[PDB]
């Protein structure tokens, strides 16, 4: 862990609980002792062609017979959930990743095919191969970069430039890190005049 | 959708006082999405709540198995009471009900005969001690070997075979080093069946 | 829908020159409504046209259809694959079932005849036993005889996998004690691919 | 024929044979060279008021028979039609008036409002017919082959057994030819 740049945790399909992220939060509770949240990345999977029971995750929308473009909508998807999801502790996550990005935009096979198998194969329109615009990938990236938590720490948070510098180096550079950081902060040196903004480190 | 399998107790466990027999109920192909599996157990249509459900066991990606084990009373099983297992789940249209009981029919007492190695086998480093059990009904039976009070464990037993008179027979074949046979050690063939007194007999086999 | 079962030849038929071995393919639960059942036979994935389909048999309103392919002794014993393919209107896709002989170093059976137990001699019928052990593969055939005539009141166990990877079984001929005590000779015939001419005989008489 | 959307063949009354459709099948045997079965439509007639011999055509209805009837060859038909739909429901004058020429009368010769009950039953019958079920992957697995066969033979299951002309399969997209056996008359 000490030598990793990123850990990429694949969390395809439901991970338990009402909000389907129990396993993610429980796992992070352990992961955080070994890596920073700035190194942590969670993944969903696109719908692969001719996938049978054992590889059907429903991380993107199902086929809709009246809206060919439903696979490209990220609304109410586990993909959007993961983009939005953040750790309780440590800080904001590094980001998300997708499996089989070459299938970006293809709708999932309907729930009715949930138990299809290699022998007992019931194929569907969505098992066909198609060119992709990477529409979902760009929506998920834009979503995360437009999230206000990833706004940088400014003088409205920590006025003193000397204190702001040190907090950034130790906890992170985002507003949403302050809320979450739950380790040690060592403030040093004669440049710090006042400690305003330090109250924002609620979990320190 | 989820399937159900209901296995009976091991015949030795129903017949031996040292053992506790169990009916086992297995639910396979349970989805990750709707995981709650409720079991209800019935003994002659009478609900029993003493069952013991083991936690789920991922067989392959996002598919689990759930086992429930009900301890049974030796008498209840041997008196041919019905054991019903009822499974409930969200991914079921209606609950699933499976029932098992003991094989019915006029019991017949096994006849146990031990047979020594063939003269021809004595040219080999290991020889075959044989135990014939014949004329028993029903086919639920258990055969073990022993020597000097310790269990002998290098044996294989045939499945029961239907004989021409409607009863069953089988052979068990304990393999021992010739040295141990020639030195005159005694070997025991233990047979366990519901039609024996105390569900037990022992026949001995040593060199003549 | 219709099911398929593919049975191998009787082991004696594969091993004896006097006999003609057959692979048999059975289609059960065929509907009255869509009754046409086409069979295709393959030997190592190569289609063969010499099969013989018997006509339907009401086993209600449900038929059974059997197709019987004669096999060459050598093809079977060399472990060639026999594929049976079934087609029907009430099938979504055709059904394909395959059988071959178990691959693996053949091992010669050891045949030992065992006389009755002293304790059994108190009874009007006694058990002549034949142990066959250490054979591979499990395809085998056991018969009894006496004075050149077949003895027919016997049962044989299925092969059982032993701890060394080989198989064993027991055959149990039942005779009137009188015939045993009078000193008649009985023969246990064993037929297996690892025996010379696929045949040995062990004798058993009073001692 | 090349420019027609539909041919509507009026087959009012019996058309010969035990099943009274000899003339339909014989005619179709010729019609099929000029049009697709998807263009072919057969008609019955309702009972017109004050009809004399020469306009008396008459479950167990020729109407239901025509709804049910399909060509042997080419494919499933387009549908059926009725003559004088304004008389939908009104019963026929009895056979006993078979020759009631202009030189009789009956209650049924009077005029009445119609709910088009027969027309709706005949339409429902045809749309509940399973032959007009569309070709799915259960018929032709390969999507590329399925596409081309649909373009050439028709879009219904019942077209496959009947199509009896040419099929040209092209391109590198087709992997396997499963389902092609169903074109029994190709
Ligand atoms: C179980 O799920 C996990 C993901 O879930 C995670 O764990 C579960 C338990 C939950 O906790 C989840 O919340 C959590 O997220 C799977 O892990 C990732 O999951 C995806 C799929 O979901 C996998 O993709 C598949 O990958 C295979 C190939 O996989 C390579 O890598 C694997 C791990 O590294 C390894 O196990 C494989 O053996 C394989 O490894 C390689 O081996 C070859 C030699 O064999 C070697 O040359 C490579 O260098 C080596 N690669 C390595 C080590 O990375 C891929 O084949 C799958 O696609 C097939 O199936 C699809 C339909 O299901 C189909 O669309 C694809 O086109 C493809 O199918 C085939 O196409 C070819 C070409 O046209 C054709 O010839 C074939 O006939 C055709 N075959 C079939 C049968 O369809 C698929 O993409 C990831 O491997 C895996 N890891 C990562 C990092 O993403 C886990 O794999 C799942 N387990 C199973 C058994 O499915
Ligand atoms: C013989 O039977 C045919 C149907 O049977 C088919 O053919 C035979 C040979 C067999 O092979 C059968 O198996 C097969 O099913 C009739 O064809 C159609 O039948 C119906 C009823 O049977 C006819 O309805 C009747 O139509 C009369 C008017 O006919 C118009 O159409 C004729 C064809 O184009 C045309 O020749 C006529 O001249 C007339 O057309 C018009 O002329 C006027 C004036 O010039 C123009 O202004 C219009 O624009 C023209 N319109 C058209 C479309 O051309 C009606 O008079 C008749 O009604 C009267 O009698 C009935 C009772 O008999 C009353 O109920 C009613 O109130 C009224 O008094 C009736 O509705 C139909 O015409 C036929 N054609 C079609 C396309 O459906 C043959 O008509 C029939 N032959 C004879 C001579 O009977």
């Amino acid at each position: 862990a000490e030598d990793l740049d990123y850990l990429l945790r694949q969390y395809y399909g439901s991970q338990g609980g009402e909000a389907e992220v129990d396993t993610i939060n429980s796992d992070w509770n352990q992961y955080q002792n070994y890596i920073d949240a700035s190194q942590f990345m969670i993944g969903f999977s696109f719908f692969e062609e001719s996938a049978s029971k054992g590889n059907l995750w429903f991380d993107v929308n199902e086929y809709d017979p009246n809206n060919p473009e439903k696979g490209k909508d990220i609304e109410g998807t586990r993909a959007k959930k993961y983009a939005e999801w953040q750790p309780s502790t440590g800080g904001l996550k590094a980001g998300i990743f997708s499996y089989a990005i070459d299938r970006d935009g293809v709708a999932h096979v309907p729930s009715t095919y949930k138990n299809r198998t290699s022998t007992n194969l019931q194929r569907h329109e969505v098992d066909n191969i198609s060119h992709t615009d990477y529409t979902v990938s760009r929506k998920l990236k834009t979503l995360m970069t437009e999230d206000k938590r990833y706004d940088v720490i400014d003088q409205k948070d920590i006025p003193d430039p000397a204190l702001r510098e040190q907090i950034i180096q130790q906890v992170g550079q985002y507003k949403g890190d302050l809320e979450r950081y739950n380790k040690t902060l060592v403030l040093t040196g004669d440049k710090i005049q006042n400690l305003k903004g330090l109250e924002k480190l609620s979990k320190l | 959708g989820p399937s159900v399998f209901l296995f009976p107790p091991k015949p030795k466990d129903t017949l031996m006082i040292s053992r506790t027999p169990e009916v086992t109920c297995v639910v396979v192909d349970v989805s990750h999405e709707d995981p709650e599996v409720k079991f209800n157990w019935y003994v002659d249509g009478v609900e029993v709540h003493n069952a013991k459900t083991k936690p789920r066991e991922e067989q392959y990606n996002s598919t689990y198995r759930v086992v429930s084990v009900l301890t049974v009373l030796h008498q209840d099983w041997l008196n041919g009471k019905e054991y019903k297992c009822k499974v409930s789940n969200k991914a079921l249209p209606a609950p699933i009900e499976k029932t098992i009981s003991k094989a019915k029919g006029q019991p017949r007492e096994p006849q146990v005969y031990t047979l020594p190695p063939s003269r021809e086998e004595m040219t080999k480093n290991q020889v075959s001690l044989t135990c014939l059990v014949k004329g028993f009904y029903p086919s639920d039976i258990a055969v073990e070997w022993a020597s000097n009070g310790q269990p002998e464990n290098n044996y294989k037993t045939t499945p029961p075979v239907l004989d021409s008179d409607g009863s069953f027979f089988l052979y068990s074949k304990l393999t021992v080093d010739k040295s141990r046979w020639q030195q005159g050690n005694v070997f025991s063939c233990s047979v366990m069946h519901e039609a024996l007194h105390n569900h037990y007999t022992q026949k001995s086999l040593s060199l003549s």
